[PDB]
């Protein structure tokens, strides 16, 4: 194997996405969906814990570098069940569903490759094993805020108020917990360097949870402009 | 090759410097000078890299500097454990690395002593075997750094010379030996042969003749 | 482990590097002949992206790497007796964008001996003496180490200096053993050196006697 062994709260009126509907409209429209309460208790994390998923999550981060690369979703996060794994390269996004034998403290290891002049990332250090892969999606990579919901076998994603729909995925798997996927690097540059010294800039992310609440969405010509809940 | 002094000595607590004279192809054009320490029987240890930087664990008594084509290692507050061989190393404009000849470093623990030199001519028993060996035995010198040169009459000889590295005696001084392999015709043809030992800039010579 | 090789053969030394993997590290090889200094053979230049060899070794040394096992290899071919040395692998940086370059030796090296010599007992010659006097025995052309020298079956021990052996070009060893005795006793006291070479089961007793 390759695995390595390595709060504050807030509140704001964001976390609005097109209401799981792709219908065009130009007036106010009510909706009973899974939404984020406007002045709810958001948790401010420093990095890294396995967080519950519940019915949805609000995720946002202002991290300057390319340290936060994605997330892992699933139940036991073991080889016993299938899990979701989103990874963002500088050029691509990669979404796979397999039976990942995840590491206790997963991270996307960044290392120097002397024969290519380049830095590269290793999905080892994230999972020691990966079998029974049923789904693989590849396209361009994803303040950066996301909404994740897993309903009717589909995993739906909105990004950027008014979070536009990013993509939704016929995953068809149960998702109860998730963890943020960090990119760590290491280099042999001083005679005393330690191979265990994986490091990166300080990374922090906001996590909220979605609630089943009636909302009102104001459309003018395209994007949702205002919103309302009580 | 980079040039270092053969040997350097100092008393405990004092400072010493070892110089490393290169050329424009290595010390003059790059900041990649390393210094290595070697105790008897053990692998060289990196003491300085990139002219001035020390790896974690190396004490601050070791420091490096560079001027022109000359790099220097300086040791402050000499310790008994600092007695070792020191090698400098430099990156070259051929993308290679080169080493200096090494500097033997002695932390003085007794008065300096000049070597005793004994020279034995070829024995008659050996001559009758169509072989001739001159034996030059060097003992009781401190610090343990010498050089040997042979002379046939007044001319230098290098072919047929085998010299041993110095080895600590029981009384903490050093000993060494040098052998000159001759043919019986060469031996009887000249009037004399000489063994010359140089220690602390002074020379002790011994001479033997076939007559 | 240590390697013994006839002249003209080839050897392949290994080095298993833990910690960082071989792909993110520059590998260097240095060697040191017994009693001599360090010699750089070749290494990975970060700016070049490949391995550079000292021109003395191009065509006869090849370095390769097994990224699976993280083992670094170096193969020397058509090896001669001058290749007897301890061979050290060394680790250095590979990122050319940083402005650090150096190599740190990894392990305690592997010894590689190249010799065509086989078991041979010594021929012993007297070193006749010329206040006190030096006399001894020349223990010549034996293999392998060691030989033991004593005087008068152990009765004589004071003033005895057995010098370390020299390794000559033929691949054989020679040493000398000298005893310093009063000059007055030269005609009255008998001096016999006892040579014992266990590797060849040879024992020689020889009386050293004034010329």
């Amino acid at each position: 194997s390759q695995c390595v062994n390595l709060a504050y709260t807030n509140s704001f009126t964001r976390g609005v996405y097109y209401p799981d509907k792709v219908f065009r409209s130009s007036v106010l429209h009510s909706t009973q969906d899974l939404f984020l309460p406007f002045f709810s208790n958001v948790t401010w994390f420093h990095a890294n814990p396995v967080l519950p998923f519940n019915d949805g999550v609000y995720f946002a981060s202002t991290e300057k570098s390319n340290i936060i690369r994605g997330w892992i979703f699933g139940t036991t996060l073991d080889s016993k069940t299938q899990s979701l794994l989103i990874v963002n390269n500088a050029t691509n996004v990669v979404i796979k569903v397999c039976e990942f034998q995840f590491c206790n403290d997963p991270f996307l290891g960044v290392y120097y490759h002397k024969n290519n002049k380049s830095w590269m990332e290793s999905e080892f250090r994230v999972y020691s094993s990966a079998n029974n892969c049923t789904f693989e999606y590849v396209s361009q990579p994803f303040l950066r805020e996301f909404v994740f919901k897993n309903i009717d076998g589909y995993f739906k994603i909105y990004s950027k108020s008014a979070l536009e729909p990013l993509v939704d995925l016929p995953i068809g798997i149960n998702i109860t917990r998730f963890q943020t996927l960090l990119a760590l690097h290491r280099s042999y540059l001083t005679p005393g360097d330690s191979s265990s010294g994986w490091t990166a800039g300080a990374a922090a992310y906001y996590v909220g949870y979605l609630q089943p609440r009636t909302f009102l969405l104001k459309y003018n010509e395209n994007g949702t402009i205002t919103d309302a809940v009580d | 090759a980079l040039t270092q002094p053969a040997s350097v000595s100092g008393s405990p607590g004092q400072s010493i410097t070892i110089s490393c004279t290169g050329t424009s192809s290595d010390v003059g054009s790059y900041n990649y000078v390393s210094w290595y320490q070697q105790h008897p029987g053990k692998a060289p240890k990196l003491m300085i890299y990139d002219v001035t930087k020390r790896p974690s664990g190396v004490p601050d008594r070791f420091s490096g500097s560079k001027s022109g084509n000359t790099a220097s290692l300086t040791i402050s507050g000499l310790q008994a454990e600092d007695e070792a061989d020191y090698y400098c190393s430099s990156y070259t404009s051929s993308s290679t690395w080169v080493f200096g000849g090494g500097t033997k470093l002695t932390v003085l623990g007794q008065p300096k002593a000049a070597p005793s030199v004994t020279l034995f001519p070829p024995s008659s028993e050996e001559l009758q075997a169509n072989k001739a060996t001159l034996v030059c035995l060097i003992s009781d010198f401190y610090p343990g750094a010498v050089t040997v040169a042979w002379k046939a009459d007044s001319s230098p000889v290098k072919a047929g010379v085998e010299t041993t590295t110095p080895s600590k005696q029981s009384n903490n001084k050093y000993a060494a030996s040098s052998y000159l392999s001759l043919t019986p015709e060469q031996w009887k043809s000249h009037k004399s042969y000489s063994c010359q030992v140089t220690h602390e800039g002074s020379t002790v010579e011994k001479t033997v003749a076939p007559t | 482990g240590a390697e013994v090789k006839k002249p003209g053969a080839s050897v392949k030394v290994s080095c298993k590097v833990s910690g960082y993997t071989l792909i993110e590290i520059s590998i260097h090889w240095v060697r040191q002949a017994p009693g001599k200094g360090l010699e750089w053979m070749g290494g990975f230049d970060p700016e070049a992206g490949e391995t550079i060899y000292a021109q003395k070794f191009q065509g006869r040394v090849t370095m390769t790497e097994d990224t699976s096992t993280d083992t670094a290899y170096m193969e020397v071919s058509s090896l001669r007796s001058e290749d007897t040395a301890v061979y050290y692998c060394a680790t250095g940086p590979a990122i050319a964008a940083a402005e650090t370059n150096w190599f740190d030796l990894w392990g305690q090296g592997t010894l590689v001996t190249v010799s065509s010599a086989s078991t041979k007992g010594p021929s012993v010659f007297p070193l006749a003496p010329s206040g006190t006097a030096a006399l001894g025995c020349l223990v010549k052309d034996y293999f392998p180490e060691p030989v033991t020298v004593s005087w008068n079956s152990g009765a004589l021990t004071s003033g005895v200096h057995t010098f370390p052996a020299v390794l000559q070009s033929s691949g054989l060893y020679s040493l000398s053993s000298v005893v310093t005795v009063p000059s007055s006793s030269l005609g009255t006291q008998t001096y016999i050196c006892n040579v014992n070479h266990k590797p060849s089961n040879t024992k020689v007793d020889k009386k050293v006697e004034p010329k």
